[PDB]
RNA sequence: AGCGUGUGCCUACCCUACGCCGGCAGGCGCGGGUAACCCGUUGAACCCCAUUCGUGAUGGGGAUCGGGGAUUGCAAUUAUUCCCCAUGAACGAGGAAUUCCCAGUAAGUGCGGGUCAUAAGCUUGCGUUGAUUAAGUCCCUGCCCUUUGUACACACCGCCCG
RNA sequence: AGGAGUGGAGCCUGCGGCUUAAUUUGACCAACACGGGAAACCUCACCCGGCCCGGACACGGACAGGAUUGACAGAUUGAU
């Protein structure tokens, strides 16, 4: 650590059901607000995003102060799996747009 | 609103400054009528970004 | 690890930050700016202002 | 007299335990005390004092000259 | 501490009170003798971890043989008010890098710790330069 | 801005030493587990950790600012 | 959910939304011919009005980025959820839309081409669609490390006045 | 008298009426203000009216400096700021030089905003009182146009001789 | 043609020089109360001490009697 393991997760799980995260730069942020709820501390989100960005797997906008991670088809095999989710699941979004 | 600063950053060279303005605008019309018919025509048939704020009453 | 990190900010110079990148030195509060009056020009075009005056 | 604590020179000297007030020739004599008794304990006070420089937040750099 | 008539006997008791009294008083009592800048100190702050100094002073002054000195403590701390118990020690007193090391007399109660140690050179010149 | 001229110590971390791992529970016969010290009291505590034999001082590492017997 | 913030800084709270976006967008929609955006709110719901000349690689198949796009706003700026609703709009009349020329002039040029045959080819399409005169500069480097300035000018300018 | 400004903002914070206590700084109790709504009919200064001082480095000037009291802050020492008493310097219209200004203008005089946890001799705006002198010229300094001369074009800060 | 000043005096502030362990730094009509720059800390770039990694990712090694993490007290330490 580096960070908990259950911290992870948290992230993870929540980047996998609404199909985006943002963050803002700070490193003394105390409970992150904001979502995650009251359990990441420190850097955690951009820390855990940036090592899955260098593996592909997301794409990260920056702007005024606020990251943006757009996650991709290729992350959501990994995550899929990773977590033990069914073989087709996405409850970030499916639908189309008029 | 004003707002007067420096034209130049990191000054140098012969000193000066720029004014800068906006100009709000308000104005109200008091009206005494049931408020169902008000707020059901106010806020349909406006076209541009111009703001309105209903009130219970005032008087 | 660390039992300290920080110390008491909580007024002057270094407990506000201007939104540059979280730059400074250029002191600034207007009316509910902090925003940096390098970036400012550069917003004349941008709404909150056109130049009149 | 009934003149008031606050309105005087003194208010508890300091080691003397008193409100006092002082005139003319006993002025100079408690004054030189607290200038060798700043110097005695060689505070700051006493140093600066002794070296002919500004005791109180001052700049020296443009202020003074007697010298040039 | 080798003073005479600077605390007690002829000529100065410390505003009207010899140190006995001071070291047996409690703070509030200390307080009310004429010093205002000390009052604001001690009232609102009430011990921010000077409990690590305080501790050592006392201390080493025990265990140190009768008729000398303790050793040092040391500070990088040039704020703390000098006081009536303190008196005894000998405290080194860091500046930019140097520990000057100071006694402490009862004719210094009231100041602070870091008006005995100076923090730059006095000065010198100079023969001006060329510009 | 110019570069770092020589210490004459440094030391980083510590390498927590290799200690021989569980030895904790002691086996004289059997079905009988013969513990030595006590296990951890506190709620916050699972008591399935041992607490330390670390006489004149008696600690619990699971703790970290809290509970330390002496004696 | 109150009270109401000062009418003063009511309008500059509302800039800072308008001003943000715009650079927001113009960092992912590049490639795509941005060219603006124009918001409104309406009753109890927003609208953000994508202007971009090519709606088609804005939509994505079966309008992945659209929907990208309307949950970063909905997290950022804090919104209540489902009252935002983005639109498109595609713009005619392509060469009066200065922004989106220039933009398009960057990626033919950070594509590997030349310089003046770039600038000639931009030029006579805003002259084309529609325009009393134009203009094109680019300064900075080419031919060695020293710069210059290279203007490429057709019909009329001003330059002074209101 | 005028331009403004004010808490609900950044992360801990506004402007203040009124009552009470204190010489003062200040403390304390209550109430209003999202503001042509409350502070503020902004009950400001110079100016105006009546006493006192008397040509005296004077009661002009307030530098230096001792002691004491408050406020801000996590912390005030090399004195953060503010207040009270005491101390009472240079300075008595200023060389060679030099800056700026043509009508509500110069000058005198106060106020708001900016930076701001505490704090303008600064800067940016605003009111109030309000002159003398000019209605010109190329003398100096400099600029625009033509003509002329040039060994100059890194352009007279140039170039070049013994 | 004139009006009010500056240069003279005391004080504030910026700049040079000198000093210093450090006295951070740009700028020389078109620099010099200018860098919103009225610096207690913060700011802070400087000087002197102490701590931390927030060295992604890849490959190899280590490795479930285990890779590794944190901490009371005592000593040390400006320091809990």
């Amino acid at each position: 650590m580096l960070m908990p393991k259950k911290n992870r997760i948290a992230i993870y799980e929540l980047l996998f059901k609404e199909g985006v995260m943002v963050a803002k730069k700070d490193v003394h942020m105390p409970k992150h607000p904001e979502l995650a709820d009251k359990n990441v501390p420190n850097l955690h989100v951009m820390k855990a995003m940036q090592s899955l960005k260098s593996r592909g797997y997301v794409k990260e906008q920056f702007a005024w102060r606020h990251f943006y991670w757009y996650l991709t088809n290729e992350g959501i095999q990994y995550l899929r799996d990773y977590l033990h989710l069914p073989p087709e699941i996405v409850p970030a979004t499916l639908r189309r747009s008029r | 609103l004003r707002i007067t600063t420096r034209k130049t950053p990191c000054g140098e060279g012969s000193k000066t400054w720029d004014r800068f303005q906006m100009r709000i605008h308000k104005r109200l019309i008091d009206l005494h009528s049931p408020s169902e018919i008000v707020k059901q025509i106010t806020s349909i048939s406006i076209e541009p970004g111009v703001e309105v704020e209903v009130t219970i009453a005032d008087a | 690890q660390q039992l300290y990190w920080s110390h008491p900010r909580k007024f002057g110079q270094g407990s506000r930050s201007c939104r540059v990148c979280s730059n400074r030195h250029g002191l600034i509060r207007k009316y509910g700016l902090n925003m940096c009056r390098q970036c400012f020009r550069q917003y004349a075009k941008d709404i909150g202002f056109i130049k009149l005056d | 007299y009934k003149i008031p604590d606050w309105f005087l020179n003194r208010q508890k000297d300091v080691k003397d335990g008193k409100y006092s007030q002082v005139l003319a020739n006993g002025l100079d004599n408690k004054l030189r005390e607290d200038l060798e008794r700043l110097k005695k304990i060689r505070a700051h006070r006493g140093l600066r004092h002794f070296w002919g420089l500004r005791v109180r937040g001052q700049h020296t750099k443009t202020t003074g000259r007697r010298g040039r | 501490v080798e003073q005479k008539k600077k605390r007690t006997f002829r000529k100065f008791t410390y505003r009207g009170v010899d140190l006995d009294q001071l070291l047996d008083m409690s703070y509030e009592q200390l307080m009310q003798l004429y010093s205002a800048r000390q009052r604001r100190r001690l009232s609102r702050g009430l011990r921010r971890k000077q409990h690590s100094l305080l501790k050592r002073l006392r201390k080493a002054k025990k265990e140190a043989p009768p008729m000398e000195k303790p050793e040092v403590v040391k500070t990088h701390l040039r704020d703390m008010i000098i006081l009536p118990e303190m008196v005894g020690s000998m405290v080194g007193v860091y500046n930019g890098k140097t520990f000057n090391q100071v006694e402490i007399k009862p004719e210094m109660i009231g100041h602070y710790l870091g008006e005995f140690s100076i923090t730059y050179k006095p000065v010198k010149h100079g023969r001006p330069g060329i510009g | 801005k110019k570069s770092y001229t020589t210490p004459k110590k440094n030391k980083h971390k510590r390498k927590k030493v290799k200690l021989a791992v569980l030895k904790y529970y002691k086996v004289d016969e059997n079905g009988k587990i013969s513990r030595l010290r006590r296990e951890c009291p506190s709620d916050e505590c699972g008591a399935g950790v041992f607490m330390a034999s670390h006489f004149d001082r008696h600690y619990c590492g699971k703790c970290c600012l809290t509970y330390c017997f002496n004696k | 959910m109150a009270v109401q913030i000062s009418k003063k800084r009511k309008f500059v709270a509302d800039g800072i939304f308008k001003a943000e976006l715009n650079e927001f967008l113009t960092r992912e929609l590049a490639e795509d011919g941005y060219s603006g955006v124009e918001v409104r709110v309406t009753p109890t719901r927003t609208e953000i009005i994508i202007l971009a000349t090519r709606t088609q690689n804005v939509l994505g198949e079966k309008g992945r980025r659209i929907r990208e796009l309307t949950a970063v706003v909905q997290k950022r700026f804090g919104f209540p959820e489902g009252s935002v609703e983005l639109y498109a709009e595609k713009v005619a009349t392509r060469g009066l839309c200065a922004i989106a020329q220039a933009e398009s002039l960057r990626y033919k040029l950070l594509g590997g081409l030349a310089v003046r045959r770039a600038c000639y080819g931009v030029l006579r399409f805003i002259m084309e669609s529609g325009a009393k005169g134009c203009e094109v500069v680019v300064s900075g480097k080419l031919r060695g490390q020293r710069a210059k300035s290279m203007k490429f000018v057709d019909g009329l300018m001003i330059h002074s006045g209101d």
